[PDB]
């Protein structure tokens, strides 16, 4: 995660995609309804 | 978050709702948790009752003045407690 | 398949972080995504309402339909003259269809969508970075009138173009507290006039049922032991993180994303020709540039020795 | 560049749930305790933990 | 750059002008140069004919709606070609 | 919002006027992280504000 | 006095070697980092961090 | 700073005031100090008389045009001198 090639596939319209983006889920604090998360930056943008 | 509706032409303290009852936090204990109104709140028209958690009506409601500034005729209000800290929201709407 | 019959879909309402004042609220114009991959500043916006269609689903280009802050939770409509967009100042509206909008905005740090005067005024703001971009090796504020022509990619203004699809599902349950009642240690169920409502309670064993008139749930004593909701909801909604799902969460249709990305041509400026001075094995370039510009050199032998520099001044 | 899709959560009033496993890209799942959640119409379950 | 005038109450495709004829770029060759409308253009009311370079009228013209947003009642449109690249401008005005 | 001056004016009508005064006004935050808006998932700390 | 909500950052990952650690950090706005040693000497640090 | 009032419907130069007399700076000397009107001033309606320090009225006063742009119907004007340098202010108001 965080570098070039964090998501990969053999073609743009394929069905088998692998990735590793370091996603973790947290516990809700305010009680309305939602799901919070945090994630790393995309390596594509960092390479550009 | 919370939603209650008030009728036109009230007479200084009929009834609105029961906050502590709907939120489950129980009576006889909130007198020490620090039950309070937030200073960034508190429309002039309503009043709290820190003991039995009910909502008053302070002065007679006037639709003309109340939503001449916020066209969707609504009213905002918040409360908070301590040990540990919380923050809740309530909205009231004026009918016709 | 991909369909276009909007008489089978409905709008919804979500949870905006920064409502009018500061507080979080429930809003009819929640902002889901923003996209700015174009080359002249345009952006695409997805919201929770449906623009360009009338109260029943048929199409006309002067109206939109939304969900209601009141009693009886139906769909309502109003005219498009009341929609505005802003980041630091007002923006121009370029197209609209379905859940989607297209606009052109100055630099800033936020994006806003508001319903101006009338019943049900609101807004919603979302954090987003928007700056200025240019194509080529020279900077400019405007595209000039004398220059060259190169290739660029922009957003199409038509609405029949496509770039993908989104999925639609069946709507889950939504419980209203108004349908419950309490009279001297007995609990009752109060439907709106002449419609079927479903109850569900536990004060002992489990219990369900559909009713049509005031009914007494025997065994329970408090109000916070049952719930109730109405039971004919054949209208599809979007896979949004602010709703509760049905027991059957399978896909029932697909819908288009308009405003495709196409290739076109763009004009760019030309700098001021430099003067050269010659000595024994070397040169000297006298340059002029009133904005940043680029310079690159390389050697034609086995070694390259590349350079690169952005230049300002003389 | 990637696009993170987050579906609509499911709740079970006073029973219990556990997670399956699927093939999608970078799948992640978790379960949480007693919550009592709220929407515009009010409270949405009938067992309060 | 270019200037044509359209009358009120048209009936889906009478006539407007002849772009390729006035611009001198000849027929029988532009079918391969890449004759196209620009995506940042194309009012809903008019349509092109990539073969014989003439301007249609798509849907009936309505003065009330058309220049309720741009008081000077005008309409904008552009075209471009390739090998080598060009860019032209056309304006149309609604009379009475 | 941020800026460098403060103004008070009587809009249309008889006796229209204004008055401006130099003053520095910037953005401030509480804690060990910067933000534009107060977010929806976080912690709760102590602060001091003006009563309405 | 009142209460205010504040954000929480992204948990870091650690790498271990002989007498040391390495922290891989992520921050899209300025954030703070502080360390000290538990012995007779303190050796305090402080830094505002941006990026990864 | 200074305050004079002019009546409606004046006829090209009746009278307004006497600046040098009220300010105490004396006659017979200001002709050399450099008595002048400031270029960032000088409404079209009034005129100075550098010798005897009196205020004219140039063209007939029209309340409709004069305070259609500054609702509080007033008029501004300044003068300055040299050796050493000074700067004074005068205001005129249109009555009814």
């Amino acid at each position: 995660p965080g570098a070039f090639g964090d998501i990969q596939a053999s073609s743009l319209d394929a069905t088998d995609i692998v990735a590793r983006t370091d996603i973790r889920l947290l516990k809700p604090s305010v009680k309305n309804i939602h799901v919070p998360y945090t994630q790393a930056v995309s390596g594509y943008e960092m390479w550009k | 978050q919370l939603h209650y509706t008030v009728q036109e032409e009230q007479e200084h303290g009929t009834f609105v709702g029961n906050i502590a009852e709907d939120l489950g936090l129980d009576i006889t204990k909130l007198s020490a948790r620090g039950f309070q109104t937030v200073p960034n709140s508190r429309t002039p028209y309503l009043d709290l009752n820190l003991e039995t958690g009910v909502l008053y009506v302070n002065e007679k409601i006037d639709r003309e003045q109340i939503c001449k500034q916020s066209p969707s005729c609504v009213l905002h209000l918040e409360v908070f407690l301590e040990n540990p800290l919380e923050l809740f929201q309530v909205e009231i709407e004026v009918l016709d | 398949s991909i369909t276009d019959d909007f008489t089978l879909t409905s709008p919804y309402l979500g949870f905006c972080p920064y409502c009018r004042h500061s507080t979080p609220c429930f809003s009819p114009i929640k902002i889901e995504n923003v996209w700015d991959e174009s080359d002249d500043g345009s952006i695409r916006i997805q919201v929770s309402a449906q623009f360009g269609y009338n109260q029943a689903g048929t199409a006309d280009v002067t109206k939109f339909r939304y969900m209601s802050f009141d009693h009886d939770h139906d769909i309502k409509e109003d005219s498009m003259e009341k929609i505005a967009i802003s980041t630091s100042g007002p923006c121009r509206r370029l197209g609209h269809k379905g859940y989607f909008l297209l606009a052109q905005c100055p630099p800033g740090d936020s994006v806003t969508v508001s319903i101006t005067s009338g019943a049900s005024e609101n807004s919603c703001t979302v954090e987003k970075k928007i700056r200025r971009k240019f194509v080529g090796r020279e900077e400019y504020l405007f595209p000039p009138v004398h220059g060259k022509l190169v290739k660029c990619h922009v957003y199409d203004h038509l609405k029949e173009t496509s770039a993908g699809y989104i999925t639609m599902h069946r709507p889950g349950p939504h419980a209203y507290k108004s349908y419950l009642e309490e009279a001297s240690g007995e609990v009752y169920i109060k439907p709106p006039s002449g419609k079927n409502v479903t109850y569900e309670c536990k004060c002992g064993d489990y219990s369900t049922g559909i009713v049509s008139t005031r009914t007494k749930m025997n065994g329970c004593t408090k109000a916070k032991q049952c719930i109730a909701y109405k039971s004919d909801q054949t209208k599809w909604v979007f896979n949004s993180p602010d709703l509760i799902r049905h027991t059957d969460h399978s896909v029932q249709g697909k819908l288009h994303i308009p405003f495709r990305l196409t290739p076109t041509v763009c004009p760019v400026p030309l700098a001021h020709t430099p003067t050269v001075t010659k000595w024994f094995k070397g040169i000297t370039l006298h340059l002029t540039a009133m904005r940043p510009t680029l310079l690159t050199t390389r050697k034609l032998g086995l070694r390259a020795d590349a350079t690169a520099e952005w230049i300002t001044g003389s | 560049k990637f696009h993170t899709v987050i579906p609509s959560p499911q709740v079970k009033c006073c029973g219990s749930l556990e997670c399956k496993a699927s093939s999608k890209a970078d799948y992640t799942c978790r379960v949480f305790g007693g919550v009592y959640p709220f929407m515009w119409g009010g409270a949405q379950c009938f067992c309060d933990s």
